[PDB]
């Protein structure tokens, strides 16, 4: 089994600033990565594919990096539409792990 | 377009058996897989498992030993998921999505669309 | 694409000659400027495409007969034309200020539809002797 | 002091023009899901619905439907479309008897989802009038003219073949009331009295209705011959279901339905007294037609218009 | 058996002149009843149905009246090509009788 | 558009059999019935009946017991009226034409299109 | 509807010039007001329409090209047009007279067919140097 | 003194297109029942018939369509139709050979009804030519050119298998007294004398011809070799049923027809003589064709034009 | 026929103002004058044409709207036209011979791109104001 | 000193359609056999290829295509064709690498023949690059984007099931040795080290590929683990077959083809020290397009133009 | 666009066989006649014969009596001829062509397309 | 059997000059003869049919005259594409035998 670590459990911070998710591997995963944004109540939702590779959405606000055994989400501006959660699951071996998430909060 | 409509949140006795119900639109339901994820209240979203709609091959999470059957309806292109054997800790909201493609399986790796989920409530 | 103007067409039909003049420009240019785009199944596209080619090449053949008839007079393409033809009492003795911020258009279409036959045939008449 | 051309101006004349159908087999154009409706303030438009080319243009196209047919058949939404250089005013005035000026006027491209249903005595399935209780007649006061009776609200019929056909009692009732007190404000005095028919054959008799397979006529005479005095007073002559015992002319199947019209008839009574009698009667099936089409007419656009200035 | 009765046998009049023909039942018909037209040799052809509820013809020239057991059709100016005889049929029951006629001249 | 069309004037001797067709063209024949109508030498028009060209049911004049046989061919659209057993007051012009429709009964009781009509003549 | 036009043109080939221009705009435009409307049967409704839609669109094409022929020209959309080209003997030297009302207009043409090409081009240039 | 750019001035062009086929299978366009056909009074146009390439498309579009069918097949009438910008010329003169000027010259849009038939030393089923006898050909002075004879009235002939082929015998021989004088107005002296056929095969000797079925090849010699003296003396060498006995390429059956046109061909007898020998012969098959086609030319339309006027 | 002009429009991308302006003419009227022309497949045919008739439309609907816009100016059908706006020297201080025997269409395009609007506005406005 | 309005100039802008698909099923439109292509002279265009929308609509179009046929298929050349009032643009550079700026620019119609081809780690059929070698990616600092090589020569490819997948020895390591030459060109030092996939599943690790019936999953870390240090000593570690042990997922069928591109990723080694070690990767399969797709361009019309002169 | 394509040239033994084809494109094989024609190296052009692609029906020369055999493949839409027993006067070019219609055979009577030709070399 | 005899076997002349080729038959053969035209090398084409009466080729430079026994092609001017032999075949009877050809020189 290859087990999901994010950095962060929960953070704060304003509108427009940026925040960065780390998320770590136990073992190299090549760049099979995916990230999934929650908001409270609804189900989550596809936001990055391997390191934003997708068809359709990907708005010009997250960025992926990393290779390897880690991986960063990044924001250029927070926005009030983020309150949500944010989980990286992997899609290198047939134990599709999820992470743990990390809740964002934006300060007011 | 695509969508995936659940059934009603359920309650049921412990060591009874729930089925629920994901019907597909929007697109072909024999040309992907279907998947179903739970998350308990709380955090946390674990991978019980997937299931092809056009081989019919399934594969489950190996703490679900044998208490997780998965069936499809191509004629009405609707997913089945079968537990039984409740435990006090399966009160959860069941998400049904897709997997992956069956043909082109190598590039798109990811749970595209999502239902809105069944909660599922097991008490005495 | 093109005769969807002839429904955007009445858009002012409630305003005044003064409020309905103003606006015709952007109406019109606006209005033409719409950019847009079994084996039994697959048959009925052809029926379908039909109706609307025919719809399209009708709203064409209108939009040229009414520019030809523009233009038989002293008005090439433009909207609000100008003709020399001198304006006498007997059709209408309204005021001009009245008719301009009172009437709507329908009204003096009623008010003037005795009339617009003689009007028509002085004003190609006048061009044809200016132009001679 | 000089004319002016303008191609412009907001401009409609009143011919007619032919109309194709369209859908959401002969086959039609396609209906889209939206519409074009724009109020246009500030305008009254004189509209008329006796003088409607629509309505035999909808009778031809059912004929011809039928015969393509030719058991039964599923009716289906039909939607009519004017071609380019048209437009389709609509009336929003909802105390709209028919004729008449009218206010509030909105132009269309295509109309909204008519049924084509043939039925006696009784509109089913028909479109609700809202507010108040309407009537429309072409000549009142000739005797030789069907009223068409709008209805507010829908009433349940219920019909089964094991023959059995039923209604509330209690809701009918207060429809027959509503009928009548509105037929007494448009009848000055003169006590209504309810009837059936009186000697036609086993086809004109009775309500005859078409749904899953079969033809249902059916005798009516059971729920009628109220009355209607001139003040409050009307009364009629158990249980709240009330059934129609009839025939069947060409199994445990139902058919339920809306009541939302009536095609009542004067009677030439002749001698005046003190009461008009009216009885359901019939003849014409472009009635089945006119209760949603009361308010479309067909406009031809004329662009071109002329206007005097001061343009030297 | 329900009987038709024609109050004219024959009559003459001038062209434009208005001429009312007379149809009377034993019984009450409600309003079903037609019109026909027959020119001499030619068979009959409708032109007014139950007080005039045609599709396609109906020129506005003829008129119909009345209802219960009288009925009247009604002209507004006479034709020449009017000369004909004019038949009330009733279509109330099976014994659809017709009238024994009216034969109408125009003076001149 | 729609016209039906008779067959030529016809003599017979008294006692015989006479047999007059009617052709339809411009609509679909199956969907209406068809009636014939005579009118003698003089005035008045006399109802003979009318048959289905559907279901192919016959109703006859009550007076007419039994010297009148009425039927149909699809195939060629034609009715057929056979009279026999005439007297000498059955010389008259024998008129076809079509009576209703077959489902929208109520609506319609007219007879809308007539033949030219053929003239029937007996004597010795 | 609309090339049927090209087919009325030629209902005064017969008449001279003077009786052939008089008529000229109402020729024309009555000409263009010409308002007018088992399944593998029902296939045979496409192939119908085709044709007769690629007929109306050829003829609108072909009005269009002619049209801006007139327009590169000092003649946006007017018939009886003028232009300030003057007209040397060379060409022609019968009187006015003799041509208006004793030649019809195709004898007209055989006559100065050799020389048409000068004429195109000297309109044209005429009017690109009248312009700048 | 100036120049005037007129648009509307009825001026036409000899230019060519591809025109459609019409229909009243490859399949074709529409057929209308009317002719646009408007006389165009005081205009003359000088025509020619052999420099047609409509014989061309139709000769391209028979053999397509045999290719197609392949026994035998029904001819249909087919239109033959312009594209917009064109227009067909037609000329009326009765007595009009097939070249040179023309009068009383109408256009119109669709030609008419034509049958693609095949046949050899006889025209069957062709257009009647009206008035009187037409002889047609491309240069009369040489020998190599087939001759082609448009008769005034039609001659039956009746021909079934059991082989006989019947032809009536006094309507025959006065529809040759009638060829032999108009031959003789036209060849100047020169007594003419028919002849049949020396020595082709068994399909180029005998007159072949198409109907139900199968291929007739008729030893047409029995009804030839008579001759026209220069004066008045034509004369020939029983019953009026004259038979041709005959033999089938590739029962009890019938095809009536007419004998409507004439294929000769001049012998080049080289020595002068006083004589001048006829036989019936053949070759092409696009004289099948332009029997009904020596009328039709197709024109391009040049609407406009240039005329100096005193413009200023 | 017409749609592949809008393609022919780019021959002389390369040229200076100088060598565009003249070949203009000849360039759009020989463009524009560009004459030319089992039962599963015989139903392909239908779609065939309908792609065609399409492209065909789109190609003379974007003719006609473009020339409505022209014919809002004081351009009726001409191509190089004259307008009576002046250019004042904020929109591009540039001399005369330096862009009309140097510069691209498209660097003036590129430099000139954000004024566009501006210069439409003042081109209609004017032209209605002489009108009126 | 007064504007001028040209409708004419040679003027065009960037925007984006939805191009309409053509064939030499879903069906598509005409392909013609000839070029409009013109040589623009005189102008550069800045060109972009990671910013196209070409590939997605193409990979919108295989996605739908696989769908439709669900074994197997025949892929057939596609051409891409745009609406009227648009062109396409094409780069004639050799050495464009896929961005930045481009000469000798052509403009055409509807683009070349196509094949919707998926393959992973060998990019089979596809087109061949003419001069040199061809390295494209999108960031190259990054290494989380796939390096794209588009090889100069062909390599031929030949495997088949009795199962053996067989390639030239010699052939193979000359180019192999071109592209570290080019590598190291592009890579200051940092001698390059090859290595195969590391730990992915029997999906990933594998060469997956696709041929007549049968999906092939071929090991291919028996061609790999070579060498190049800094100067000029590539050094690999028999048969001029190399043969691949490998295994089908869903007889004596052969699928010849060629290998004309490779799909590497760098590893994100952290550690600097001396050497940079790729790994052929996979992932995005529109990188199966975009080798064909990096000189096309759509551009849109825009007649009107503004100058000022002296126009008075 | 019609065409016929011939084999390359051949040479033969003294008195063994030689197969020619001759492949049919741009026009229906079905309605016309294949002959074929020998010109020897030096002048003249000597008919060997016809065959018909519809009947089958063959007809060759008085000269080569059983020497020439010919056939046709309507699915391919090919022509065949076999001549054996070669003599040393053999050596020739031989070319395939269409003769005339089927049906309408009275017109046209001309070789209108020539194939390239095929070198035919007999010794020893 | 009917033969076929051309007048000349070779035969040279300028360019623009008018060559005639006479072909003569035994018996008469009415008008059914066509010529061919075989340059070196590649095989002979169909020029003249019937005394001219082909639908597509014939241009305008060829001429056929004659009938009976005697035929002639005519050429108005020679050009520098006209270096054959021409070859005239009868289509009367089933022996179509061909003629022995005539070899056409151009001189320079
Ligand atoms: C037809 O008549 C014209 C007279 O205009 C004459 O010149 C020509 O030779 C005649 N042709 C034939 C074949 O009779």
């Amino acid at each position: 089994d290859i087990q999901m670590t994010q950095s962060p459990s929960s953070l704060s911070a304003s509108v427009g600033d940026r925040v960065t998710i780390t998320c770590r591997a136990s073992q190299s995963i090549s760049n099979y990565l995916n990230w999934y944004q929650q908001k409270p109540g609804k189900a989550p939702k596809l936001l990055i594919s391997a390191t934003s590779s997708l068809q359709s959405g990907v708005p010009s606000r997250f960025s992926g990096s990393g290779s390897g055994t880690d991986f960063t989400l990044t924001i250029s501006s927070l926005q009030p539409d983020d309150f949500a959660t944010y989980y990286c699951q992997q899609s290198y071996s047939t134990p599709w792990t999820f992470g743990q998430g990390t809740k964002l909060e934006i300060k007011r | 377009q695509v969508q995936l409509v659940q059934s009603g949140a359920e309650v049921k006795k412990p060591g009874a058996s729930v089925k629920v119900s994901c019907k597909a639109s929007g697109y072909t339901f024999t040309s992907y897989d279907i998947t179903w994820v739970r998350q308990a209240p709380g955090q946390g979203l674990e991978w019980m498992g997937w299931i092809s709609a056009y081989n019919g091959d399934t594969n489950y999470a190996q703490r679900l030993q044998g208490r997780v059957t998965m069936t499809t309806d191509t004629s009405t292109s609707t997913a089945y998921m079968e537990l039984r054997s409740l435990r006090s800790d399966d009160t959860a909201v069941y998400y049904c999505a897709r997997a992956k493609h069956t043909v082109l399986v190598t590039a798109m790796r990811w749970f595209d669309p999502w239902g809105q989920g069944t909660l599922v409530t097991v008490s005495s | 694409g093109i005769g969807a103007v002839f429904l955007g067409f009445l858009g002012a039909a409630g305003s005044t000659m003064g409020a309905a003049s103003i606006t015709l420009t952007v109406q019109a240019r606006q209005l033409l400027s719409g950019i847009v785009q079994a084996q039994q199944h697959l048959l009925q596209l052809t029926v379908w495409g039909i109706k609307q080619l025919q719809t399209r090449v009708l709203a064409i053949e209108r939009y040229l007969k009414d520019q030809q008839l523009l233009g038989i007079w002293g008005c090439s393409g433009k909207l609000i034309c100008c003709t020399a033809v001198p304006w006498n009492s007997s059709w209408s003795n309204k005021s001009q200020t009245e008719i301009w911020n009172n009437m709507t258009w329908m009204q003096w279409d009623r008010e003037i539809n005795n009339y617009t036959d003689i009007i028509y045939r002085l004003l190609e008449e006048s061009q044809n002797q200016q132009e001679n | 002091l000089w004319v002016t051309v303008y191609y412009g101006v907001p401009v409609w004349k009143e011919a007619t023009t032919t109309l194709f159908c369209a859908s959401d087999t002969h086959a039609c154009v396609p209906a889209d899901p939206n519409p074009q409706e724009m109020l246009l303030k500030n305008v009254t438009e004189n509209f008329n619905m006796w003088k409607n080319e629509m309505v035999n243009q909808m009778h031809e196209d059912v004929i011809s439907l039928w015969d393509q047919s030719l058991v039964s058949f599923d009716p289906i939404p039909i939607h009519y479309c004017t071609p380019a250089g048209y437009a389709l005013l609509k009336c929003n005035n909802k105390t709209f008897n028919g004729t008449g000026p009218c206010n509030n006027v909105s132009t269309v491209q295509c109309t909204h989802g008519i049924k084509p249903v043939v039925s006696t005595q009784l509109l089913l399935n028909g479109s609700l009038a809202e507010e108040e209780i309407i009537i429309r007649s072409e000549n009142l006061t000739n005797n030789a003219k069907t009223i068409i009776v709008h209805l507010k609200e829908p009433v349940n019929i219920t019909c089964e073949r094991p023959a059995h056909c039923n209604i509330s009692r209690s809701q009918w009732n207060k429809t027959l009331q509503g009928v009548g007190e509105k037929l007494a404000e448009l009848f000055p005095n003169k006590t209504i009295v309810f009837k059936n028919s009186s000697g036609g054959d086993l086809e004109i008799t009775t309500h005859s209705f078409n749904c899953r397979g079969e033809f249902f006529y059916c005798n009516t005479t059971d729920l009628f011959n109220s009355t209607y005095w001139s003040n409050g007073t009307y009364i009629t002559q158990s249980s709240i279901n009330i059934t129609l015992p009839c025939r069947i002319k060409q199994g445990q199947i139902t058919c339920i339905s809306n009541i939302t019209g009536l095609l009542l008839l004067r009677d030439g009574g002749k001698e005046a007294n003190g009461t008009e009698i009216f009885r359901p009667g019939g003849g014409d099936m472009r009635d089945n037609w006119r209760s949603e089409l009361y308010k479309y007419k067909v406009v031809e656009i004329k662009p071109l218009g002329v206007a005097p200035t001061k343009c030297r």
